[PDB]
RNA sequence: CGAUCCACA
RNA sequence: GUUCGAUCCACAG
């Protein structure tokens, strides 16, 4: 899998940026329910962290 | 007779890969240097000025055509 | 080491005392919401799994929109950047298209090879490459190339590659690797696929999931809040900023609008460099896109030349009412 | 008549 | 690249 570097940009193989030290996560986005199952859900939290 | 060149080695997919100064067209027909039927152009591809070409060997055992000079053959 | 769009051009001033009537127009940034959205792209990062069509299709549907498209193709399996055009917008893709693209990706190699020869053989690979071999002929027929810009490899752990590419539009990175396998002996194949630019998009703050999308429009729609969703959807002009430009006067814009190709006198100021035959964007003096078109002249010819058809103007993006009929 | 905008092969 | 609508027929002084 494809791992991208939240810090430096950086594209990797690894799991440890080896430019930015930082732990990584794959560059892909997330899948999408196209009825969003559970839309309603997930922007009551968004809501929360943006001050909405 | 238009000579290919080296037959760099025989590729796993089963194909005698040489690199060249020309682009063979798709089928044309290739010959050692005794003159034999060797198999057909089946891929031309890489920089344009020094394409690789693979040929599809029509022949029993082509692993033996590594290090041997190809040639195309119009007629 | 960067595509064609990267290259800035220079902009000749064929009319030094143009200027521009604040009332007429509406300059990207001061659109009302509505009308941003009327000729938005958005900067998509496609998720693994759906097909082009089938994410343009959900964007359409769960935004209410009447048309929209995207601006180059990715597999199902691919993910990155995904152009959407926009209701009125929509057209837009035809700049994106052409447009030179960036990819990050994983070869799966069949045996093993050493680095020294892997990096040594991808380098050949840099340059004018041969797509389809030519089919036997009776006469000299066209060949059928692509370039790519670059080719750098990130890093290699045993049997798997991870490289970034740039290339011209049409170019299929599954053929690229199948072709350096074929290279290399072993063969390969294509693990991943990321895209991370096209033309003017790329990875940026600007690119949006499909999550991010749809909850910052319900954001808007719901909570009266329309900063978000203002973010997640760019200036249709955007679209177009790889493209040479040609701006026009305000005494001309209308007459585009209104179906007349633009002629010499209506310019104001181009790119230089710009050939016979090639895409230019036409753009208000306050950088809107009014149109695409098809230059039928030179830079230089349409510096020096004093009357004339200097664009055959092809789509038209602008409403034509923004600027006064102003003609004849 | 010709361009552009809109809808349908 | 072909069917009837809509706008215009515009060198931008």
């Amino acid at each position: 899998r494809i791992r991208k570097c939240p810090k430096c940009g950086r594209y990797t193989l690894k799991e440890v940026c080896p430019v930015c030290g930082e732990k990584t996560k794959v560059a892909h986005p997330p899948r999408f329910s196209p009825e969003d199952p559970y839309g309603e859900y997930r922007r009551r939290w968004k809501r929360e962290v943006l001050g909405i | 007779m238009k000579r290919l060149g080296k037959v760099l080695h025989y590729a796993k997919q089963g194909f005698l890969i040489v690199r060249t100064n020309w682009v063979p067209s798709l089928n044309d027909r290739v010959v050692d240097k005794r003159l034999q039927f060797v198999g057909i152009v089946k891929d031309v591809f890489g920089p344009v000025k020094m394409p690789y070409v693979a040929i599809k060997p029509k022949v029993s055992n082509p692993e033996i055509y590594v290090g041997e000079v190809l040639y195309v053959d119009e007629r | 080491r960067i595509l064609p769009a990267d290259i800035k051009r220079e902009v000749l001033i064929k009319d030094e005392n143009a200027e521009t009537n604040p009332d007429w127009g509406f300059p990207p940034e001061k659109r009302p919401i509505e009308m941003h959205i009327q000729f938005g792209v958005i900067n998509l990062d496609k998720p693994p799994g759906p097909t082009s069509h089938e994410v343009v299709a959900w964007i359409k549907k769960i935004l209410n929109l009447e048309k929209a498209g995207h601006g180059g193709t990715l597999d199902p399996k691919v993910s990155g950047v995904l152009p959407v055009a926009l209701e009125k917008a929509t057209r837009v893709v035809q700049a994106l298209l052409p447009a030179g693209k960036e990819y990050v990706a994983l070869m799966h190699l069949h045996g093993d090879v050493p680095e020294d020869k892997i990096i040594q053989v991808m380098k050949e690979f840099e340059g004018e490459i041969i797509q389809r071999p030519p089919l036997r002929s009776a006469v000299k027929r066209r060949l059928r190339t692509r370039k790519v810009y670059y080719i750098e490899v990130l890093e290699i752990e045993g049997r798997d590659v991870l490289f970034r590419v740039g290339v011209e539009a049409g170019t299929y990175i599954r053929s690229l690797i199948h072709h350096i396998g074929l290279a290399l002996g072993v063969g390969a194949h294509m693990s991943e696929l990321r895209r991370t630019r096209s033309g003017p998009f790329k990875e940026d703050e600007t690119l949006i999931t499909l999550h991010d999308l749809v909850d910052y429009y319900y954001f808007w729609k719901e909570d009266g809040i329309e900063e978000y969703f203002r973010k997640a959807i760019q200036p249709m002009e955007k679209a177009v900023e790889h493209l040479p430009k040609v701006w026009i006067k305000d005494s001309a814009v209308a007459a585009v609008t209104h179906g007349a190709d633009l002629a010499v006198p209506g310019i104001a100021k181009l790119h230089a460099g710009i050939k016979r035959g090639d895409l230019v964007a036409i753009m208000t003096l306050k950088d809107e896109l009014v149109a695409l078109g098809k230059a039928m002249m030179t830079s230089q010819e349409m510096l020096e030349k004093t009357k004339g058809i200097a664009v055959d103007v092809e789509k038209v993006f602008m409403p034509r009412d923004w600027y006064p009929k102003l003609w004849e």
